[PDB]
């Protein structure tokens, strides 16, 4: 029409860029953002190393390919900011991955153990309006260390709610999981959890099943099936 | 001879009431559903456009109802001309079949998104959904066009014009064979699809992937009731229509006549069941509360 | 001993600074602008709509020619827009998909972006190989890059999550001067037309003035009570406005050390995410979080015009250097250009 | 304790900020008003330019 | 660095077919619109064929329309050129020319070395170059004028006028890529001017390197036609 040769060529270049962007969007439709949150004492680094082995500063991402779908987790533990100005960038995530140490119910500065800080972080991150359509994954590492450590320290001295099998190495874990789930507000959000050890083969399979179930529930909400 | 006289007037007496009730309830339901769909949803998906197409088909259905309601009100008489009866029957049949096909497409989409969520993640697009929708519109239109040709108006022995939705007793055998073939092809295969998809999604839901997964009992019950309401109306309606056209050929004997009258009455009740099912299906689909009822309540407030 | 004495001396010094600021407040702008006619109501229409992004965007910056745009989204793509012909000039892939700021050089030779990656990548648009690739990675920040502004072809000021601002050099690749003194986390930057000095805002409701050459703070503004994430110099350069999270804007004066008027109304509860000035400075534009953009009069403090555009957080309010267009992006991956 | 250095830096910052000459707010307000009045006749946002001079009419 | 070397050249009997390929390296070949310009022994440069990025837009000149085809292989990073039938008018040295188009872009940045092969005009814009040789002295002011059939000023506000200089014995290079702006790698002594039709090129402090042949190009209309060729001789 009235467009010149330079204008026509620029429009053609813009259309090519749009086609490339559409192809990239189609490719990105098969990848899901998984916000990974946890303290520095939760063994995040060895957790990612174990996941990489099982599969085969600034933030870092770990793409894994399983059944032709890509999972990536962003490690935002290195950010020392207030976390209330950049957490909205993860509004469109599918699930939030939490790693809480099983051997941190007595280690403390301000006369407070690390479990209280983890509970406060979980409470202040679930209540965020950004994470209203994303599920929760609660990984619990160093399972073997908890069995040996429970013989020395007791949860009664710190949390006055653990009554029953004081020395069992199997009930305190259920109790801490239960109280962590209790932080869920009136908005019913599914909190997946797993009892993983330092060396295991189901570490990636559990998160695969969890993200599959999260996508299934999102589809059920989308498909008017609840 | 032929059993022209119909002793069972209870069908023609009770039928206008059920159609007018269906008319009013489906009119309000379709109006509110379309108003939601056209203003209060900016983002749309494949299941969303499938539900919108189903709602539009049901709206065309409910606007088709008043003509049949007035036709069946006093007696078997059509005040308007042959063209009005032709168009009304054509739109009635095409809307019914489009609603059935939209239910089948919704079920297929749900099966793909539930049984293989990650495998089908990114496989379904807006363009693909639109292409499938327009393809099903065109295929239903070209499948009901022979019904459009076969329809007509014929003079009855009661001196009242009969709005024959199927045949004027002229091409009865050819119409019967064509209708049987079309009903088989575009109902049984969709029936196989609907049954298999609901069975597989029910199996997937009962086979929970993880212990932490939420309870699926409500969704399973909703799927079962949707399948039941779909099955108890459309299958009886189709099979009894097939029986009616079969009886119009090798039955209607002066020796025995009560069987034909009872078959006609059961055909009428199955037609009423199909109409009420096609009316309640958009309402039942909408009234689930996963993402629609809450936003509709927000829209009103 | 000594810490308590120093703290109380600092408190007394702040009190006497506030007393001196109040003493020189002879008259506000309300009693002296009653002799001029107000502008009234104005209407702006979306002349251009730029829809080519996949994820939510957070940054934009106009050029000197007022025709080229740059926008950063969460899809890991930086693309150059055309404000006139509605075309994508470039499409720069990003090694990190988490960026919160973008900067366009006044000469147009370079473009910068930053965010959660803690690296302010510099991309050379005028590349002899055609494809736009990274030129220098401005690494060495412990926080997330919140704002980026170009003042020269080799100098750039970048804010980060470490509650400080840094001046970088692309050629050397190392920061030159570090602006320390911000107790809160800096979120926005603004460069004065004279380019000699710039002001920044942080989470402590304090606007600290900085000098590029001096490298140390000279002026401090404390007029807000909530987090401040938007700032913009006046065209005259003797004033600036800040957009905080409590739905208020104050026209702080460099030579008066005090705010002039409060730009707020009782019908708004959400926060402000971006503020910008017009070419003349009479018209003030603020980007709110109510899925809407509002316009305030700098001399009368009135809502002179409402921009009903996108339906999500704007975060991308900007004005051309020549005051011809007002581009307004949002999280819906859309860029609306107003006039 | 490293808080002593922070405290002394802060008190020095306030001390140097105190020794800053401040003009009357009325004069600065008048100057800003005069600048806005002078630039009012040239601002396209304040005064709607015709479509001929507006490059966004198309 | 950007390198464009041609191959597949040599003498061939008229009426045959020859395959010409230029290898591209040092730049994004998939994002550049490749051209084809030949240097006739008794004439100047003239456009032959052009292909866009990704083989999107493929246009040909009226002279070689249908007879000449152009194909590019992005994975192979090599531009190909196939000719159906050759004639005496096609005996020249083709140039593998790259070009990228956007706002502020400079078309025709790098020109290929070229290869030599031997055998044994409607609704277009023509550049009127009255002068052919301009004898000047080094360090003086040199002005070169050019004109077109119709005004090159479009509704956008800028004219599409291109200037080229071909050194004796090597490929030319771009000097001016718009009305009054300078290209990349060109010293700031050049300064274009005009009023829409009377295109002029002002040269100040001319050195011995400017002995090449100048060329005038228009781009408002797609068919690219070079100028007569102003050969500056000291
Ligand atoms: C022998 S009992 C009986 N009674 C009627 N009133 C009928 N009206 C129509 N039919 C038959 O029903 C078919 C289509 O008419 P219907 O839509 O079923 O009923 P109407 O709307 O009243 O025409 C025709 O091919 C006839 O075979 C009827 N059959």
């Amino acid at each position: 029409c009235t467009l010149s040769a330079e204008d026509k060529a620029a429009v053609e270049r813009s259309k090519m860029i749009d086609r490339n962007l559409r192809r990239d969007k189609r490719d990105a439709r098969r990848e899901l953002k998984l916000l990974l949150l946890g303290t520095g004492e939760s063994g995040k680094s060895t957790f990612i190393k174990q996941m990489r082995i099982i599969h085969g500063t600034g933030i870092i991402e770990y793409p894994f390919d399983l059944e032709n779908i890509i999972f990536r987790m962003v490690d935002v533990g290195g950010q020392r900011s207030e976390r209330r100005k950049w957490i909205h960038c993860f509004e469109n995530v599918t699930s939030i991955m939490f790693l809480v140490a099983l051997s941190e119910y007595d280690q403390v500065s301000d006369n407070e153990n690390r479990m209280e800080e983890s509970k406060a972080l979980f409470r202040t991150i679930i209540t965020y309006p950004w994470f209203q359509n994303s599920s929760v994954i609660l990984f619990l590492n160093k399972k073997d260390l908890l069995e040996d450590k429970i013989l020395y320290s007791h949860l009664v001295d710190y949390f006055p709610e653990f009554d029953g099998p004081q020395r069992d190495a199997q009930a305190a874990r259920e109790f801490i999981l239960k109280m962590f789930v209790d932080l869920n507000p009136d908005s019913d959000k599914i909190i997946y959890s797993h009892f993983t050890c330092a060396t295991d083969t189901e570490n990636i399979r559990f998160v695969f099943a969890a993200v599959k179930d999260t996508i299934l529930q999102l589809n059920l909400k989308e498909y008017n099936l609840v | 001879f032929k059993c022209a006289l119909t002793k069972t007037g209870f069908q023609f007496y009770y039928l206008p009431a059920v159609y007018i009730l269906v008319f009013i309830i489906g009119f309000l339901g379709n109006s509110v559903a379309i108003w939601m769909f056209v203003f209060h949803m900016k983002p749309w998906s494949g299941i969303s456009v499938y539900m919108f197409n189903l709602a539009l088909a049901d709206f065309l259905y409910v606007l088709t109802l008043p003509a049949l309601i007035f036709y069946y009100f006093n007696k078997t008489d059509w005040i308007f001309g042959d063209a009005m009866c032709k168009l009304q029957r054509f739109i009635f049949h095409v809307n019914l079949y489009g609603s059935i096909l939209f239910l089948t497409c919704i079920s297929a989409h749900r099966y793909s998104g539930v049984v293989y969520p990650l495998k089908s993640l990114g496989r379904l697009k807006k363009k693909n959904a639109i292409c499938i929708s327009v393809l099903v519109w065109l295929i239903v239109v070209v499948a009901i066009s022979p019904i459009l040709f076969y329809s007509g108006t014929g003079v009855r022995k009661n001196k009242t014009i009969t709005c024959y939705d199927t045949t004027s007793d002229e091409y009865l055998r050819s119409y019967f064979i064509y209708s049987m073939c079309t009903t088989v092809a575009m109902f049984c295969v969709p029936l196989v699809l609907i049954l298999g998809c609901y069975g597989l999604i029910v199996r997937a839901l009962i086979y929970k992937d993880l212990d932490n997964s939420p309870l699926r009992r409500k969704s399973i019950y909703l799927v079962i009731i949707v399948l039941t309401v779909f099955a108890v109306s459309y299958i009886p309606f189709h099979v009894m229509k097939t029986m009616n056209l079969r009886a119009r050929l090798d039955f209607q004997t002066p020796a025995m006549c009560a069987f034909n009258d009872r078959v006609y009455a059961t055909y009428q009740v199955t037609r009423g069941l199909a109409s009420l099912n096609s009316c309640v299906d958009p309402i039942l689909y909408f009234l689930a509360g996963d993402t629609f009822r809450r936003r509709l309540s927000r829209a009103t407030r | 001993s000594e810490l308590d004495q120093l703290r109380q001396e600092a408190e007394q010094l702040k009190n006497q600074i506030r007393d001196a600021r109040k003493a020189c407040a002879d008259a506000t702008l309300s009693q002296i602008t009653n002799n001029i006619d107000p502008v009234g109501r104005i209407q702006m229409r979306t002349r251009r709509t730029l829809r080519g992004h996949l994820a939510k965007i957070y940054a934009m910056h106009w050029g000197t020619d007022s025709r080229l745009l740059v926008s950063a989204s969460q899809d890991g793509k930086l693309i150059i827009w055309d404000s006139y012909t509605t075309n994508k000039v470039h499409a720069i892939p990003l090694r990190s998909s988490w960026v919160m700021t973008c900067a366009y050089a006044p000469s147009g030779n370079y473009v910068a972006c930053g965010g959660l990656d803690n690296i302010c990548s510099i991309y050379n648009l005028k590349t002899r190989e055609g494809n736009v690739r990274v030129s220098r990675e401005l690494a060495g920040h412990t926080g997330y890059l919140s704002c980026c502004r170009f003042l020269d072809d080799n100098q750039i000021v970048t804010s980060s999550g470490d509650t400080t601002c840094a001046l970088w050099d692309i050629e050397t690749g190392q920061q030159t001067t570090t602006f320390t003194g911000h107790t809160g986390d800096v979120m926005s930057l603004s460069l004065a037309p004279d380019t000699r000095l710039f002001v920044s805002g942080a989470c402590d409701a304090s606007a600290k003035l900085w000098d590029v050459r001096e490298g140390m703070c000279r002026q401090t503004f404390t007029g807000h009570e909530s987090d401040i994430n938007a700032i913009c110099f006046f065209p005259n350069g003797n004033a600036f406005a800040t957009g905080s999270d409590d739905a208020t804007c104050r026209l702080f004066d460099l030579r008066a050390d005090q705010e002039l008027m409060t730009y707020s109304h009782d019908n708004i509860i959400c926060g402000i995410t971006s503020v910008s000035f017009s070419k003349s400075g009479r018209l003030l534009l603020a980007g709110y979080d109510d899925f809407n953009c509002n316009v305030w009069d700098a001399l009368k403090a009135d809502r002179a015009g409402v921009l009903a555009g996108h339906d999500n957080r704007v975060s991308c309010l900007g004005v051309t250097d020549d005051g011809m267009a007002v581009a307004t992006g949002s999280w819906d991956s859309f860029l609306k250009i107003w006039n | 304790t490293a808080s002593i250095a922070q405290a002394r830096k802060l008190v020095e910052q306030l001390k140097m900020e105190a020794n800053i000459d401040r003009i009357k707010v009325s004069k600065a307000a008048a100057d800003l008003m005069a600048y806005c009045e002078a630039h009012a006749k040239e601002d396209p946002l304040l005064t709607p330019v015709p479509a001929s001079e507006n490059p966004f009419r198309e | 660095d950007v390198q464009l070397v041609e191959s597949g050249g040599g003498l061939v009997q008229p009426g045959g077919s020859r395959k010409l390929s230029c290898s591209a390296s040092g730049f994004a070949f998939s994002s550049f619109g490749m051209h084809w310009v030949r240097q006739a022994p008794e004439k100047g440069l003239e456009w032959v064929a052009y292909i866009s990025s990704g083989s999107g837009t493929i246009y040909y000149a009226d002279t070689v329309k249908g007879r000449f085809t152009i194909s590019r292989d992005d994975p192979k990073n090599t531009l190909f050129l196939q000719m159906t039938s050759l004639r005496s008018e096609d005996t020249a040295m083709y140039y593998c020319v790259r070009s990228i188009y956007y706002y502020g872009s400079s078309p025709f940045d790098f020109w290929g070395q070229g290869t030599t092969l031997t055998v044994s005009g409607g609704s277009d814009i023509v550049m009127t170059q009255a002068t052919s040789s301009v004898p000047v002295t080094p360090g003086e002011s040199v002005s070169i004028s050019c004109r077109s059939s119709k005004s090159l000023l479009h509704s956008n506000g800028n004219t599409y006028l291109y200037w080229f200089l071909q050194r004796p014995g090597q490929s030319p290079q771009l000097l001016i890529y718009r009305m009054s702006n300078l290209a990349s790698g060109v010293p700031d002594r050049f300064s274009g001017s005009g009023s829409g039709t009377a295109f002029t090129l002002t040269i100040s402090r001319l050195e011995a390197e400017d002995v090449g042949v100048y060329y005038c190009m228009q781009h408002l209309e797609y068919p690219l036609t070079f100028g007569a060729g102003t050969k500056l001789e000291l």
